[PDB]
């Protein structure tokens, strides 16, 4: 058969061919190798109206009959109808102008928020609303040791079919694949995540993989999915990451050493439960770091190039709640009302930066975490005020509003003065709540700042900050100031 | 000074005779790097490498899902070189940094999207439930297979983007490509070949050869072992490449220049219309193929539109490409500058009124460089040569009309059919105007809206065939009908 | 019961002096479109919702101002 | 009304405004184009602004007030 | 049908058993292709995901006739071609 | 080449040298009938005629005699008969 195929393909023509055999499999194996436009098995001259025909090689090109034949006699025209008809509506046209603001965005917040004392049993009815009966709890070893996933399992009762606790801090594609395999072998139709931002993002990726199949690396795209994914319920255990209401999930690619993104409105969790029990036992360091991460989210959202009044309101309310309630939590660790207020502030900060997008501070924090395994909250907190001063001149009256939210009096002052006062208030709160303030404490060497700055420019968070980053020479300056 | 080598058979090698040439920065006329000059022997070597990689390599035999993982690795290694690709593009082709900083990200996103579509949604096997023949019962179905060795020729307009387009469309469908970049801008193709080598793409799948003159191109087009030619450039060179390829009956796809018309209706928003017209005419100094160099403006809004257009055009800044404050850079070469000057002189001779520009620009702090001021011509009739011949420069002609039918007649009165644009306050009116335009792409209240799944191509003498989307992917596969 | 806390049910507030019932669930799924010249976005919003035959509901006073005409022109062929 | 889940309809046979209250009757989308309010007269402008202010102030005071609703009400009051 | 078959047999040399089906085949092809064009051919096609997040809007494909076509046929199968 | 000067779309359908492959497990009667038909329909003036007949060595002797007899059984005469 191989010799027959070699002889048949040994020609300059590719019009047609035929194979006669007593086995369909053998005939098709011979036929799939023939370089001809038409192959007949146990027949010849089998003309058809919807069967395209044509030649390979020097037998010509193009087809006749069928949709393939009909497509030869039509042109293809692409028509684009712009959603906006105003100046400055497209970021692409901002290249030929000095103004870089792009305020045209669409706002949405479909997540069902459940909060209050003893609101965990509501998950039993939320499962019925979503039409799911087989939930698998996704968590990690640290959270599983505290017994909160046991509480979630008891609340779910018969709607829980498994628990996966192997999610690691700074999860990767293989972690997502293993979690998805474990969820699939249990026959899950919904995912419940109990943990920090890493757990929630891994659960978003797991939901995408479960819905579409394949591997995690296949789905790393922006706004590609067109339909809702597997239902997801997020139960945060940190006083802020915002991931329970955002549309972005960050996953590390160990074969590349770079954090990759999946960004889609359809990966937003369907619901979230803000039970104060899940943050009542949080230690002091985690509390202050997550509160400062939420504050960084709210402040950056208030300053980015895509800031909108709705996002401004969310950011200001979150800033006010954090400023009022963080000292209460630090002084009175099991104050339940302050914990609930911090949870709500985190949710609203997540809502804010979901649309307004983060700036340079998160671009720096992501590289710090990817290279030196530094936690997200500490990195965001230590660079928030230096970024504030970095953007103090291109930020307008937004920083004055932030300062007023923090409490600094701005009955009259220049925009520079109010912007500096806001950073002074942020530093005052940071020092009041026992927050680390320098990179030298966490072991980053002085010389690696050049490599960190070079790795910083590769993130997508740039070009969303108020001040355009000219290059690594300014990232160097901010990193050195943070040392 | 950096040195670059040809990428043949999965490795970087020098030319057979060891000859090299030097590239030059159009922004300051300083040498950038030395690149190996491929001869006919190197072209033959590339052709045999691609032929072996197709006939006996594992690339065409593996499933689309198996190709998808390799394409994902390729896209990741492409993202890893974003800054280097942007810097090389700015220094070699004159792209401003604000424009050139997105090339690697766009190419990687395109690679991933097309790989996912091929692996998940492309109809590799299609059934024929009703064949139309009752005398031949059996199963009829369609198999789609790679063509073979593909040759992709790209111009100097958008080197990185066009190289990404050619490479993705060729290798994602299972073919093997030999890429020949423009003489002026060869660096970006080699940098992308570096990522191709790093990602572990099988040898012979991607080959890049750079050579001056036209012997290498003729050898590529007339060789019997090449199955398809995908050419982008001017109409005159494409019409000759098609004649050369006619002797062996091989598939040819042509993407030629255009004289795209931008139509402003009387109900359009003047601020948005002016911004869009300025962008679509002066992006990359008017060296984009789909540039709207013909600006059709209604008579009811001509006076208000002209002053705003003049102010917006004079607000543009021309400077060094690597400076982030620059909006416009230099032209690609001195010959292009001389061509633009000649066309401006011709337009002045024909009686058109010079509104702005029409002279060279001296960038402060820089000696040398092919800088030209953006130019606007008014009082232009549609039968003037400047309104009929492509320029490839920052020159625009403004033509006034009285009605939508007259605007459509003026827009269709050309030998090119690449693209077009309509600005109006009503979607229905804009679509009524757009459905009559004989162009491959129409933008309503926008311009240069590129897309990964949006096909683009030319009507008339702007070429034939499409790129991107399923329409673009279908150009690189054969159709086989199997009857059991 | 969805809640296991004191004061979670308005019915039990009859036998107490405190009438606050803070236990509610928040949602805001509406897609907000805003800005200068954002009306043409309805053409794409119709495609997102999977609809092709829209009927404009208005009144005489608004119809006299010509805004429904603008909406109809934005919808183009999606208005019946 | 473009984001609320309640619709009030008069019942002429009873002479009483009846209600339909459901999260599924919330509009899927809304367009905030300033053209649709640029020509609004003075009386309508002030009355609608005061209606929005009344909404925000009452929401900040009701028995079911929540911090998210408080933030919305305060931002609306500030903007008005 | 009969006139076409007789003319084909006398002009191109087709045997009558082969040439007697040409008109029926041509009419069936015409009807089938017309029905497919009117009912199933994608004259308008949507692009739900354009791959560009910086240019929101509706993208779709229109398919239009090319223009004047020239068809040259050989002497093998005149009526069918 | 002529149409290249104006850049117009061209579709080419040229001749062929189509090969007909008979494997060793094929039914000899059906294979012989199909080969004879696909080679001698319309005196071999069809574009897709299988003028190259690839026959396996394991069945060559049995196939050749049947092919010869089937070919000699053909009648050549007036088209209208």
């Amino acid at each position: 058969d191989e010799e027959a195929v070699a002889i048949a393909n040994d020609s300059i023509y590719g019009l047609a061919g035929g194979v006669y055999s007593g086995s369909n499999a053998r005939a098709q194996r011979v036929a799939t190798q023939l370089r001809t436009g038409t192959v007949w098995i146990n027949n010849y001259h089998a003309f058809g109206d919807f069967c395209p025909f044509g030649g390979y090689k020097q037998s010509g090109f193009g087809r006749e009959m069928g949709a393939s034949g009909l497509s030869e006699f039509v042109q293809v025209k692409r028509v684009h109808v712009s959603a906006y008809a105003s100046v400055g509506a497209s970021p692409a046209m901002a290249i030929l102008s000095d103004d870089k603001k792009t305020p045209f965005v669409q706002y949405n917040a479909p997540t069902n928020i459940i909060s209050g004392h003893g609101s965990l049993p509501a998950i039993y009815k939320e499962m019925v609303k979503l039409g799911c009966k087989r939930a698998v709890i996704m968590t990690d070893e640290g959270v599983n040791a505290t017994g909160l996933p046991t509480l979630v399992r008891e609340a779910l009762d018969d709607f829980c079919v498994g628990v996966y606790d192997r999610i690691e801090q700074d999860s990767s594609l293989d972690t997502v694949d293993a979690a998805a395999a474990y969820a699939r072998e249990c026959g899950a139709d919904a995912i419940v995540s109990v943990g920090g931002g890493s757990v929630i993002d891994t659960s978003k990726a797991v939901c995408v993989v479960l819905k579409n199949g394949g591997k995690c690396n296949d789905h790393m795209a922006m706004l590609r999915l067109q339909e809702p994914q597997t239902p997801h319920i997020a139960i945060p255990t940190t006083s802020g990451t915002g991931s329970e209401v955002t549309n972005v999930a960050v996953i590390k690619n160990k074969a590349v050493g770079r954090k990759v993104y999946i960004l889609d409105p359809h990966i937003v969790p369907n619901s979230t439960i803000l039970d104060p029990r899940f943050t009542l036992g949080l230690p002091h360091r985690m509390t202050v770091t997550t509160a400062l991460d939420a504050m960084t989210h709210s402040i950056e959202a208030l300053t980015s190039t895509r800031s909108q009044p709705i996002c401004d309101g969310q950011a200001l309310q979150a800033i006010r709640l954090i400023s009022e309630n963080l000292p209460r939590v630090v002084a009175k660790p099991h104050d339940e009302a302050a914990r609930a207020n911090l949870q709500l502030a985190a949710t609203m900060a997540g809502w804010a930066f979901n649309v307004a997008q983060v700036g340079l501070a998160h671009a720096m924090a992501h590289t710090l975490g990817a290279i030196h395994d530094i936690p997200h909250g500490l990195a965001c907190g230590i660079m928030l005020p230096r970024v504030m001063r970095f953007n103090v001149d291109h930020a307008g009256h937004k920083l004055a509003l932030a300062a007023q939210a923090l409490g600094v009096q701005t009955t009259g002052m220049d925009a520079r003065e109010a912007g500096l006062a806001a950073a002074q208030a942020v530093e005052a709160l940071m020092q009041s709540v026992d927050h680390p303030r320098y990179l030298s404490d966490l072991g980053v060497p002085r010389d690696n700042l050049s490599n960190l700055a070079a790795h910083a420019m590769g993130d997508a968070a740039i070009m969303f900050n108020a001040r355009p980053v000219k290059g690594p020479q300014e990232v160097m300056a901010v990193y050195e100031e943070a040392y | 000074m950096d040195s670059y080598q040809l990428f043949l058979d999965g490795e970087f090698v020098d030319a057979a005779d060891g000859r090299t040439f030097t590239t030059t920065d159009p922004g300051n006329e300083q040498p950038v790097a030395t690149v190996a000059q491929a001869g006919e022997a190197d072209a033959l070597r590339a052709i045999e490498a691609a032929r072996w990689a197709f006939d006996h390599g594992e690339w065409p035999k593996m499933t689309p899902q198996e190709r998808a993982a390799r394409i994902y690795d390729f896209a990741d290694h492409v993202t890893k070189l974003a800054g280097r690709l942007a810097m090389a593009e700015s220094m070699d082709a004159g792209h401003v940094i604000n424009l050139s900083k997105f090339w690697a990200a766009n190419g990687a996103a395109l690679l991933r999207n097309l790989a996912h579509y091929s692996a998940n949604s492309f109809p590799w096997e299609e059934e024929i439930p009703y064949s139309g023949n009752v005398g031949a019962p059996g199963r009829d179905y369609i198999r789609r297979e790679p063509i073979g060795v593909c040759v992709g020729i790209i111009p100097w307009n958008f080197p990185a983007s066009m190289a990404f387009w050619k490479i993705s469309h060729a290798i994602i469908m299972g073919n093997t490509i030999v890429l020949k970049p423009a003489t002026q801008t060869p660096l970006t193709a080699l940098i992308i070949a570096e990522a191709a080598k790093a990602a572990g793409i099988p040898k012979g799948v991607i080959n890049v050869i750079t050579g001056q003159g036209r012997e290498v191109g003729n050898l590529l087009c007339t060789h019997p072992d090449v199955d398809k030619i995908s050419f982008t450039g001017s109409t005159s060179v494409g019409n000759n490449i098609m004649k050369l390829a006619a002797d062996s009956t091989k598939r040819v796809t042509l993407e030629l220049g255009g004289k795209s018309a931008n139509i402003i209706l009387d109900d359009a928003d003047l601020d948005a219309a002016v911004e869009g017209a300025v962008f679509g005419t002066f992006l990359h100094q008017g060296q984009v193929c789909e540039s709207g160099t013909r600006l059709l403006v209604s008579s009811k809004i001509y006076d208000a539109f002209i002053d705003k257009l003049k102010a917006r055009t004079e607000a543009l800044r021309v400077g060094y490409p690597l400076s982030p404050e620059s909006h416009l850079g230099p032209l690609v070469s001195g010959k292009q500058l001389e061509t633009v000057e000649g066309y401006v002189k011709l337009g002045l001779e024909e009686g058109a009124t010079l509104l702005t520009g029409g002279h060279r620009v001296e960038v402060p702090g820089i000696s040398g460089g092919h800088y030209y001021a953006p130019t606007i011509f008014t009082d232009v009739d549609n039968r003037m040569r400047i309104a009929q011949e492509e320029i490839f420069g920052p020159v625009v002609v403004v033509i006034r009309f009285d009605s939508d039918e007259e605007a459509v007649a003026i827009a269709n009165d050309s030998i090119y059919g690449l693209a077009g644009g309509v600005y109006s306050g009503s979607n229905a009116r804009a679509q009524r105007v757009a459905t009559q335009l004989r162009t491959g792409t129409v933008w309503i209240n926008n311009y240069h809206a590129f897309g990964d799944f949006c096909p683009f191509g030319g009507y008339k003498q702007s070429g034939f065939g499409r790129e991107m989307g399923a329409s673009g992917l279908s150009e690189f596969v054969q159709v086989k009908r199997v009857h059991v």
